[PDB]
This record gives C-alpha cells, sequence and structure tokens, in this order.
C-alpha cells in the first residue's frame, strides 16, 4: 500500500461523525435553535431582527419567517427550517411551537439514549404515545357546528383574537379581528363551506398609522389614470347604478398581425387612403365603446396618445397598464367576464361598481384607486397601513396568520382550547397509561409526557409566573376535575378558566405540532453517519 | 388456495422495515397494494407510479 | 509556426482556391470541406434579416424565447431597441439596426417604442439598447455617448457586437476585417 489512500474525491473537506458523541451535538444544536425562539412563544413574546445580504431589513416573531432566509451551516437546523415551513404552508400557525416541541422530544430522548435503549425503539414509544395523546384530545373535544350562524360568528372572534394577540397588532384586538372575520363572510357558501383562499387578496401601503386601516370590498390598484385632467371620483347617473366596467386584454392600438410583415405602399393614392383607414378606425373604435355604454375602460397595455384624448372627450376615463395577474381579479368582484376582442363587446359582459375615487397620500407623486361595493361580492382585498415599511409587512404577516387560522375553522369546526390546557391534558393521559403498560417503553411515555410540559413551562417562564406553582397546580387540578379547559394565564388575570378569557385554537393546528415533531425526531435519531462537505 | 389481495400486503410488510414507515405501515401498505393492483398485470410500468 | 496556419486560417472558401495550384490537394480540400460545413451552419442559423417591429404581449416571447433558441445550446442574441422618435439618437440607431440586419442574418434585431415598453419610462434615458441571450440580459446599454453620441457610425456599432460575443473577431463580414478590393490589389502589386 502507498501513502495516497483515496476512495472518493475531496476527502479533506468531507469529514464523518459517529458514536454517541456525534448524536449528542445534534440534540444540543437543536437547543441553540430552540432557545433563540423560546422567548418569542406566547403573548409576552419578543420579535427578532433579520438582515439580508442585500441590506433589506425586516422584523418578526413567526418561527418560519425567522428561520427562513437565514445563512445556516448545520444540516439539522435546516430540517427545522423545513419544519416550521411545513406548518406554515399548510396551517400557517404553530411554527415556533412545533420546533420547541420537537426540541423537547429530543432533549428528553437524550437521557434515554444515554441509558442503552436503541434510538428507533425510543421513537416507537412516542408513536404509541402520540396516537394515544391525540385520541384522548379528540375524546374531550367540543364541536361548535350545532350552533347557528349568529353564535358561530362570535366564535371566529375568539380564535382570531388569539393569534392576533401574540403579535404587535394587538393594540386594538377587537378592531382588527373584525377585518379577519368580515373577509371570510363574503366567500363562505353557508353550506358545505369552502374558503376559496385564492380570491382573498392582501395588500398594504406604507403610510399613515395602523389605526386608519379599514376593510374594503374591491381591488386595490397602484397606478394612475391615462390623463390627469380626468375626474377623480366617478359616480353613477339616474339609472343603472353599476358603472359598466369594461375590461380589455388588447389595448388601444392599430391592429396588426403577430408575424413579420411589410405593407407595400403604392403611389400617392394609397398613401392618402391609409390616412382615412386609421382615422375611420378610431371613429369606429369610439362608436363601439359608446354603443356598449361603458364608463370605465382598462387595458393591460397603454393606449396611443391620440387615443388618450379621444376617450377624454366623451367623459370616458381610463386606467392603463393594469398588470396581467391583477386584471383577472377585477372581473370576479364586478361579476363580469373579460372579452377576447372588441367585436364581441356587448352589455352582458360589462362590470358593476358602486363608486370609485382616486386617493391621494400626502406629497408623494403616486395614485391609488379604491373600488368599493355596496352589496356582498365574491372577493375581498385587505387595506393595511402603518408608520413603517416593516410594520406593514408585520401587519400583513400577522393578518395572514390570522387569515389562515380562521381558514381552518371553516373546513373543520372542531376546535380545542390551548395555552397549556391541551398539553397538560395530553401529558397525564400518557402518564396514567405508562404504569399500566410498563414493558420497556415506559421511559419513552414519560419522556413524551415531560416533553409536552415544556410548552406551558415556557409560557410560565415568559409570563414571569413560577413554573413550580403553575405546573403543580395544573397537574393536581386536572387530575382531580375532568374539565379540560384550564391552562397558563399569561396576561395576569385572576382566574385561569379559559371560558371567560376568549381564547380558542383549531384542532388541526394543535395536532400538527405533535405529528410533525414526532415524525421529524424519528429521522433525527436515525442518523449515525454525518458527512458535511466543506464549501 | 389463499386470497390474492392478502399476498401483496404480506410481502410488502417486510419492505417497510428499516424505514420511517414501520409504525405507520398499517395505513400506507394499503396504498401501494391497491395502487399496483390497478395496473395491468401483462403491462406493469414504472413511470405510471410517479 | 504561424506561417503554416495562415495558409488555411486567413483564407475563406473563395480565397482558399488561390492555393489550389501551389499547395497539395489533400491538404487544401480537407480544410475546404471543413469551411464549407461552417458556411452551411450559418445559412441554417439565418432565421432573421429585418427589424422585427414588435409589441409588448409579444415581448414575452420574441425577446426571451428567442434568446433560448433551440432550448445543443443553440443560443440566439436579440438586440432590443426602445425607440423614441422625438430623440435624434433613436433614429440613428434605427438605421444601424436595418443595416446590420441585412448583413448578420443569424442575430435577431428587435425594435419597439420606449413609451410602450416600460410604464412611465424616463424619456431622457432613451434610446435604450438591451441584448438578451438564453433569457439573460448580457448588456443594458445607456444612450450612445459611449458610442460617439450624435457622431455614431456603422464601424462603432459593429465593434460593439464583437465585445458582447455576438460576432467573432475575425469575421469576414465586419468592416474592420472586410478590406476593400482596391486595398488588396495594391498589396499584391507592392509585394
Ligand atoms: N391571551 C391569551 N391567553 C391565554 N393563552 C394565550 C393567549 N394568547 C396566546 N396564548 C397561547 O400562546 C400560544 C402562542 O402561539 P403563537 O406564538 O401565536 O403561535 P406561534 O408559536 O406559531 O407564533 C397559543 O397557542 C395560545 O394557546
Ligand atoms: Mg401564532
Amino acid at each position: 500500500m502507498g501513502r495516497p489512500f483515496i476512495i472518493v474525491k475531496d476527502q479533506g473537506n468531507k469529514k464523518r461523525q459517529h458514536g454517541l458523541e456525534a448524536k449528542k451535538s445534534h440534540i444540543l444544536a437543536a437547543r441553540s435553535v430552540a432557545s433563540i425562539i423560546k422567548t418569542s412563544l406566547g403573548p409576552r413574546g419578543l420579535d427578532k431582527i433579520l438582515i439580508s445580504p442585500d441590506g433589506e431589513i425586516t422584523i418578526t416573531n413567526d418561527g418560519a419567517t425567522i428561520l427562513s432566509q437565514m445563512e445556516l451551516d448545520n444540516e439539522i437546523a435546516k430540517l427545522l427550517v423545513q419544519l416550521s415551513k411545513s406548518q406554515d404552508d399548510e396551517i400557517g400557525d404553530g411554527t415556533t411551537g412545533v420546533v420547541v416541541l420537537a426540541s423537547a422530544l429530543l432533549d428528553q430522548a437524550l437521557e434515554l439514549i444515554q441509558k442503552g435503549i436503541h434510538p428507533i425503539k425510543i421513537a416507537n414509544g412516542f408513536d404509541e404515545a402520540a396516537k394515544l395523546a391525540i385520541s384522548k384530545l379528540e375524546e374531550t373535544c367540543d364541536d361548535i357546528s350545532a350552533s347557528n350562524d349568529e353564535l358561530f360568528r362570535d366564535f371566529l372572534l375568539r380564535a382570531a383574537k388569539t393569534s392576533l394577540g401574540s403579535k404587535i397588532v394587538s393594540k386594538d384586538h377587537d378592531r382588527f379581528a373584525e377585518m379577519a372575520v368580515e373577509a371570510v363572510i363574503n366567500v363562505m357558501d353557508k353550506d358545505r363551506k369552502d374558503v376559496d383562499f385564492d380570491l382573498i387578496k392582501m395588500q398594504g401601503r406604507v403610510g399613515g398609522s395602523i389605526s386608519d386601516s379599514k376593510l374594503i370590498n374591491g381591488v386595490i390598484l397602484d397606478k394612475d389614470f391615462s390623463h390627469p385632467q380626468m375626474p377623480k371620483c366617478v359616480l353613477p347617473k339616474e339609472g343603472s347604478d353599476g358603472v359598466k366596467l369594461a375590461i380589455l386584454t388588447c389595448p388601444f392600438e392599430p391592429p396588426k398581425p403577430k408575424t413579420k410583415h411589410k405593407l407595400d405602399i403604392s403611389s400617392v393614392e394609397e398613401y392618402q387612403k391609409l390616412q382615412t383607414y386609421e382615422q375611420d378606425k378610431f371613429k369606429e373604435m369610439i362608436d363601439d365603446v359608446k354603443k356598449a355604454g361603458a364608463d370605465v375602460v382598462i387595458c393591460q397595455w397603454g393606449f396611443d396618445d391620440e387615443a388618450n384624448h379621444l376617450l377624454l372627450q366623451n367623459d370616458l376615463p381610463a386606467v392603463r397598464w393594469v398588470g396581467g395577474q391583477e386584471l383577472e381579479h377585477i372581473a370576479i368582484s364586478t361579476n363580469g367576464r373579460i372579452v377576447p376582442r372588441f367585436q364581441d363587446l356587448s352589455k352582458d359582459k360589462l362590470g358593476t361598481c358602486s363608486r370609485i375615487y382616486e386617493q391621494e397620500f400626502g406629497t408623494t407623486k403616486d395614485r391609488m384607486l379604491i373600488i368599493e361595493q355596496s352589496k356582498e361580492t365574491k372577493t375581498v382585498t385587505c387595506f393595511v397601513r402603518g408608520s413603517n415599511k416593516m410594520i406593514v409587512d408585520e401587519a400583513e404577516r400577522a393578518l395572514h396568520d390570522s387569515l389562515c387560522v380562521v381558514r381552518n375553522l371553516v373546513k373543520d369546526s372542531r376546535v380545542v382550547y390551548g395555552g397549556g390546557a391541551a398539553e397538560v391534558t395530553m401529558s397525564l393521559a400518557v402518564s396514567e397509561e405508562a404504569d399500566k403498560q410498563r414493558g420497556i417503553d415506559q421511559y419513552a411515555f414519560r419522556g413524551f409526557a415531560q416533553a409536552l410540559d415544556t410548552i406551558p413551562m415556557t409560557l410560565a417562564e415568559n409570563s414571569g409566573l413560577d413554573p413550580i406553582g403553575t405546573l403543580s397546580t395544573l397537574k393536581s387540578k386536572q387530575l382531580k376535575e375532568k374539565i379540560s379547559n384550564i391552562g397558563v394565564d399569561c396576561l395576569g388575570y385572576g382566574s385561569n378558566d379559559m371560558k371567560e378569557l376568549f381564547v380558542v385554537d383549531p384542532f388541526i393546528g394543535k395536532k400538527q405540532q405533535i405529528l410533525l415533531a414526532t415524525q421529524l425526531c424519528r429521522m433525527i435519531l436515525k442518523i449515525d453517519n454525518v458527512i458535511i462537505s466543506g464549501k | 388456495k389463499s386470497s390474492g389481495r392478502e399476498l401483496l400486503e404480506r410481502c410488502a410488510r417486510t419492505a417497510m422495515s428499516s424505514k420511517l414507515i414501520h409504525n405507520n405501515a398499517d395505513f400506507f401498505v394499503k396504498m401501494c397494494v391497491d395502487a399496483v393492483l390497478s395496473l395491468d398485470r401483462n403491462d406493469l410500468d414504472d413511470k405510471l407510479i410517479g | 509556426a504561424k506561417q503554416h496556419e495562415n495558409r488555411l486560417e486567413d483564407k475563406d472558401l473563395s480565397d482558399l482556391e488561390e492555393l489550389e495550384d501551389d499547395e497539395d490537394e489533400d491538404f487544401l480540400e480537407a480544410y475546404k470541406i471543413k469551411r464549407l460545413n461552417e458556411i452551411r451552419k450559418l445559412q441554417e442559423r439565418s432565421k432573421f434579416g429585418e427589424v422585427f417591429h414588435i409589441n409588448k404581449p409579444e415581448y414575452n416571447k420574441e425577446v426571451t424565447l428567442a434568446s433560448q433558441g433551440k432550448k445543443d445550446d443553440g443560443g440566439v442574441y436579440v438586440f432590443v431597441h426602445l425607440s423614441l422618435q422625438s430623440k435624434l439618437q433613436s433614429r440613428i440607431l434605427s438605421h444601424l439596426f436595418q443595416s446590420a440586419a441585412c448583413k448578420f442574418r443569424e442575430i435577431k434585431f428587435v425594435e419597439i417604442p420606449a413609451n410602450r415598453a416600460i410604464e412611465n419610462y424616463p424619456e431622457s434615458n432613451c434610446p435604450t439598447l438591451i441584448v438578451y441571450y438564453r433569457g439573460e440580459v448580457i448588456k443594458n446599454m445607456i444612450t450612445l455617448l459611449e458610442l460617439g453620441g450624435n457622431n455614431s457610425k456603422m464601424e462603432d456599432f459593429e465593434d460593439f457586437m464583437v465585445k458582447v460575443g455576438a460576432v467573432a473577431e475575425g469575421d469576414n463580414r465586419l468592416i474592420m476585417n472586410r478590406d476593400d478590393e482596391e486595398s488588396r490589389e495594391e498589396r499584391k502589386l507592392h509585394y
């Protein structure tokens, strides 16, 4: 054998790990990621500052937004980035809890790895404990579908105020929670309801204060009219209160084919003839629009100059350059449909709007249209404001999280009561079954029990209350009484019963914290060889 | 003279060991068994299981 | 060493016939078949030859898809011109596009008004010249003060096409290499 010994390329940068000590760094690496976001859990949380390479700055407390767009080196933390993200995409809530709960299972599992139990056998104990935990939570779960729409209207506020309470938007939780609830009233079908999330748009303008945010029914545009001499506010006249909004794909331009072409122009007879061709085209153009009776015309592309003036004569304003993705959303709210060409334009395919106005914002040289509807229409668009760029992004993300929390209530009415009540309820359920089923996996049931207790202890740690008195009170009280809606009161109220505190969470959201955590940690424990190729 | 449906479930149970599925194999083994049975026995293709 | 390479490298298919009586047939005809194949590839690649006066919906295809070409990475360069008839440099650049289009048929020459290109574009920044290739912008050129400004010539435009990798340096169509017949006539007499 020679001094060179090579099997794979770049052995110097590639380095393996093995044994018990290699797994020890993985769980302890999760503690560093968990300990960062441990303080941001609950209503008493504190946000995190993020800085991109390009200099753009943002602030937030959502666990998926924190872990996202961050430079990482270890692979296990990148799995936690994909975790939180998982909960976000589907659920949109619980991103910090699933990471803290996943780290709690790993911290309790290390003691056991230290005794001589195989790691896959530890994960088998959490699976039987997790299915028994979710099964016991389903047994003590209350359903709110039997109530009528009036009482069910109130339940959306109890859950919308919960998720908005853990953000900076909670200065007026009664006011902004109506924005998250009123947007879903306009899309629900009132029977076998579906959310239809794609219709609900969301846009926020940097300007003013957050208190001036008001919900509207229409589409927000970030562009001006074709000419500034047109009137700002356009009202209807004596009959047909709908303004007959005509939407167009092809702009005001000369017709020509797509393929390459050269129009052979003869002597002066043909030169003078083509001048009458386009001049009669615009006369045919304006007669076609007036025959349809439209009052507002929008195209995705700019009209010709001569065309901008020809519309201004007949009291026919126009907006130009409306984005292609933005053009489709206007037709849905107005109960219209987009014409392919101008020859098919008729009365049936025109729009309907209550009123429009061109809103000014201080001394800036920009114009925004605000469409409003007097009756219940299909879509709805949020109108968020704030005194910073990041606070609008925080209000958009806080409203987006609340919009996804209420989205779960529509598809699944079976709700729960979190805040430490579901955790202690599910912890003692597996503990009471541990001493019945001693076997060898009893330590895994106890580790799963103590792992669930880290969440209400984290809420007790952030709220300043004693975890000894808080944990002992919940364990002693919940073992005595069967009522399972008592948890950790973080705002400092005198009563811990959550019937009066107006806090509600979904069952699909709290379930995914345990499922995505216990299913990830099986993968984390099954790693033995760890090769990291240095960049 | 046993049943044909239980044959695929019996042999697929061995494949789901040494993976993340071995506890959730009660539900997912029915998926792949019913999935492959829909295919034609004469022409079993590997690209139709994407 | 270069004296042997100049016999084949510095002679086109029309100039290689000069060495038919002097050099060996197998040495010459082996390279003429090679150069003949290269000429056939340029004819197949000659998909253009006049300025494509386009409009926006189409931009999303003509400018960019073309830039992908066959997607054999058959890339295609696409010179866009955001024209503005009020500016004097824009009409000069429009003349250079049609002149270069008749010569370089493999390169696509695109023109469009600047007012129709970008929402509320600055008129001072026009005329604008963009060069796409495989969907990526190779050069976002500003007004022609770099290329002489008002005194821009055809020789300066052809030199810019060589810098972006659109035309080879030793191409026989470039005016820098395309010496006049009277120039080569004087060289042979004085040799
Ligand atoms: N006012 C409150 N009273 C009692 N418990 C609360 C209150 N506000 C929030 N909580 C609890 O704190 C938890 C905080 O979750 P939250 O931080 O909003 O989600 P994430 O951890 O994904 O950011 C909730 O699950 C809820 O049970
Ligand atoms: Mg939350």
